[PDB]
């Protein structure tokens, strides 16, 4: 009876209408707060992507060996049960899935017979026997995992991620003000690339991301890191490039930033950083230096060095002066200098030729020179300032800059 | 009682407000578990597509001589029940007509009686006993036929399709994997357009797809060839401007393709290509390319040859870097570039004005230039990307994009 109503209820013409695409580019069916599956929905063929929103007490039948096109599975807040023949297509066909455990027993325990899947989305909460959830460490059978994201408050990483350290690849966890603790189980991490950790109380860098030989990333996001002294075995990350360490409390950078030169995106915006050294610079392959909203009292001119640099965010600093070797540097292409102390625009800016933007906003500036025009990339949009400073260029400048 | 009952909860209202269009931008009504067909359905005027889908046994009346734009009637495991007045206009009105039935005595034998049906759709199952290729015997007397879907699993074409194939312009088979028997026997239809052979799973091109010169679009869904290997003959085909040769196992584009200048629509999507050649971009007419879902190592230089390409798509393809031969042809409209390992995508996109759409969600892409604001067609609907990297543009030419996008 219950499949019955369910059929009845939501006619295809209805899922026609509910179709939509997600985050993924695949077509998703948002299906919300419903009193099961209909069978309406498996007879849809083309859909590439399931939305199941606290529909629980659902148990998966054959029929979905109807829509072969599935690649993403949302299984939200929802208790769904199996059958065989089900187990047996998403273990061949699903590979992206994405879950809610609001409760434990909201997450099933069939996720973890499948072995194509590769992405996994552990949104929810944890209590305190972590190391319990039996649920976690069946990942072994999963063999293409590679994308991983719990947004959860995991205290400690379970041997779940141990055993699954061969294929893994991508880390994101929001603790949401949990300490996490015990990281041995993130030093047995051998292939993984990626590591967004959020909020996991993390006071110093451990020794487990240095046994990472092969990290492509690192995010140590909403960590406490006062102090930034273990630099030292970084070095060993060759494939780090990625160093987004901000809204961070970093004092002061020391001269262990000459470990790794292979570092290139460099986020340490609302940092606690006093005066950069002269030894930051010296990686000339860093192009992506982020210190926004700091309060930086003034730059050093060893920002000469940094050729290969295409961004250099200090925005909000308290910066007034603002050496020409940064104007010297022509690969800059994004440059973020706003809010801070500076005086007056630099009249030979139009030597910077791939200068594609310049956030200089909120600065106190008093008259705009008239060689924007030799720059090639900067636009009202990119120089954004305010209005009493566009106000300024010669009527011939205007016409020639609003035809660019 | 049935009967009234469904002429009154079904009002004539409600179903004005069902109203719904299709791809051929026509206007629909799908009827789904109805007793019969309400006469508030038949009092519409305006229907050009009525959906008699589950109607257990219903008796057509006259009063579908109401429905003066009826054009398509999509009987699916509805046997209609007709009359002479009905026929008569069904006859002189009806054009298209696409039967879905599950047994022979679904099928109604009025169906060939028609004159002015053209679009003729079959789905069920088509092989028994004593009436193999017997009962659609009638589609002689029916002479305007130009479309005949078979999706009726069929192991070989019927000869009474041959004699129909003398004025038939368009014939597709569906046979979900079974191997359709050719022998040749295609080479009557000179009439014939568009070949669509869907999942017939041939795995070789038989001589009578390149022996017939009508056809301009040929689609080989899901027709499972390893190697692309008839192509040489097909310049005869002046009329060959669409040859959709995907969901396949073509591992490797042999050179000889450069034969076939008159190419426009490839869609040669969903495969396992190594690599598009040089030598492929030797026909400078194509005009719409998809290689989607394919094992490409990269996109060589060659594509700055297609002046008159609109939309490339290569998405989930591999491809690191995105050449700037790609950016200097200025007609592409819509670049299905998601899901890839580009590194960036260059400021050269800013040259492309006809871009409406361009997908960049997903890949590695750093930062999107500032020069994507510079494109006039390109609005937040068309930049589909996600919301940091969106956010990574300045505030004012977003603000730019949001005013052109809103209105």
């Amino acid at each position: 009876l219950k499949q019955l109503n369910l059929n009845n209820e939501w006619t295809p013409d209805k899922l026609r209408q509910k179709l939509q695409t997600n985050a993924h580019n695949r077509l998703e069916l948002p299906l919300i707060m419903l009193s099961g599956l209909p069978d309406t929905v498996f007879e849809i063929t083309e859909l590439q992507s399931l939305k199941l929103e606290i529909i629980k007490n659902v148990m998966i039948p054959a029929t979905i060996a109807q829509l072969d096109n599935l690649q993403e599975l949302c299984l939200h807040q929802c208790s769904v049960k199996i059958h065989s023949a089900a187990l047996s297509f998403l273990k061949e066909n699903l590979k992206v899935l994405s879950v809610k455990f609001d409760d434990m027993r909201e997450l099933p325990p069939w996720m973890y017979g499948l072995r194509n899947l590769e992405e996994l989305y552990l949104v929810g909460s944890l209590s305190h026997d972590i190391s319990k959830n039996v649920t976690l460490e069946s990942l072994r059978d999963l063999k293409s995992l590679k994308i991983l994201s719990i947004k959860s408050n995991v205290s400690k990483i379970p041997q779940a991620v141990v055993d699954v350290s061969s294929h893994l690849q991508k880390m994101c966890v929001h603790n949401d003000g949990t300490k996490l603790v015990m990281l041995n189980n993130l030093k047995k991490m051998t292939n993984l690339t990626e590591l967004e950790l959020v909020h996991c109380d993390l006071e110093r860098i451990p020794h487990a991301v240095f046994s990472l030989l092969s990290l492509q990333e690192l995010d140590l996001k909403e960590n406490n890191l006062k102090s930034i002294e273990e630099i030292v075995s970084f070095q060993h990350l060759r494939k780090l490039t990625v160093l987004k360490l901000w809204y961070n409390s970093i004092a002061y950078i020391p001269e262990h930033i000459k470990k790794l030169t292979s570092l290139e995106r460099l986020f340490f915006s609302h940092n606690k950083v006093e005066v950069l050294p002269s030894h930051l610079f010296l990686c000339n392959k860093i192009r992506y230096l982020d210190l926004s909203y700091n309060d930086i009292r003034f730059i050093p001119p060893e920002i000469g060095v940094l050729q290969s640099l295409q961004y250099f965010s200090i925005t909000c600093n308290k910066v007034e002066s603002l050496p020409d070797e940064l104007y010297f540097c022509k690969k800059l292409k994004t440059l973020k200098i706003g809010k801070n102390s500076l005086s007056v625009l630099s009249p030979k800016i139009g030597n910077l030729l791939f200068l594609s933007y310049l956030d200089i906003k909120g600065n106190h500036f008093e008259v705009l020179p008239p060689e924007l025009g030799d720059c090639r990339a900067l636009k009202r949009a990119g120089l954004v300032v305010e209005d009493a400073l566009f106000e300024t260029l010669p009527s011939d400048v205007r016409e020639q800059m609003k035809a660019d | 009682l049935r009967q009234l009952n469904l002429n009154n909860e079904w009002t004539l209202d409600k179903l004005r407000q069902r109203l719904t269009k299709n791809a051929q931008d026509k206007l629909e009504l799908h009827l789904f578990m109805l007793s019969g067909i309400p006469d508030t359905v038949f009092d519409l005027v305006e229907l050009e597509v009525l959906k008699l889908e589950l109607i257990p046994d219903v008796t057509i009346p006259p009063s579908i001589a109401q429905l003066t734009g009826l054009k398509e009637l999509w009987l699916y495991h509805t046997a209609a029940k007709i009359e002479a007045p009905a026929l008569a206009f069904l006859r002189e009105n009806l054009r298209a007509l696409h039967i879905k039935f599950t047994d022979i005595k679904e099928i109604p034998l009025w169906i060939y009686s028609l004159k002015t049906l053209e679009e003729l759709h079959l789905t069920g199952n088509l092989s028994a006993e004593n009436n193999r290729y017997i009962v659609i015997d009638g589609l002689r007397e029916l002479k305007r036929l130009k479309v005949l879907r078979l999706k009726s699993n069929l192991s070989k074409l019927p000869q009474v399709v041959t004699d129909v194939g003398v004025h038939l312009q368009k014939l597709s088979i569906n046979n979900e994997g079974t191997k359709l028997i050719v022998l040749n026997s295609l080479k009557k239809m000179v009439n014939l357009t568009e070949l669509e052979l869907i999942r017939c799973d041939l795995e070789r091109i038989p001589h009578s797809i390149f022996s017939l010169h009508n056809l301009q679009e040929i689609d080989l869904k899901d027709n499972n060839l390893k190697t692309i290997e008839e192509i040489i003959s097909f310049q005869h085909l002046h009329r060959l401007t669409c040859l959709k040769l995907w969901y396949n196992h073509i591992a490797y584009i042999p050179i000889q393709i450069g034969n076939l200048t008159n190419l426009e629509r490839l869609y040669l999507n969903r495969n396992k290509i190594e690599k598009i050649p040089t030598q492929l971009f030797y026909c400078r007419k194509l005009r719409y390319l998809d290689l989607s879902h394919n094992n490409l190592t990269f996109l060589p230089a060659d594509i700055g040859l297609l002046q008159n390409l609109q939309n490339l798509a290569v998405t989930a393809n591999r491809i690191e870097a995105l050449p700037p031969e790609l950016f200097q042809c200025r007609k592409l409209r819509a670049l299905h570039l998601g899901n890839n390992v580009l590194q960036s995508l260059p400021s050269r996109v800013g040259e492309l004005t006809n871009l409406t759409q361009i997908e960049l969600r997903g890949n590695r892409l750093e930062c999107l230039p500032v020069e994507l604001g510079e494109c006039p067609l390109l609005k937040r609907s068309g930049l589909v990307v996600e919301e940091d990297l969106f956010s990574t543009l300045p505030p004012e030419v977003k603000e730019r994009l949001w005013r052109a996008d809103k209105e």
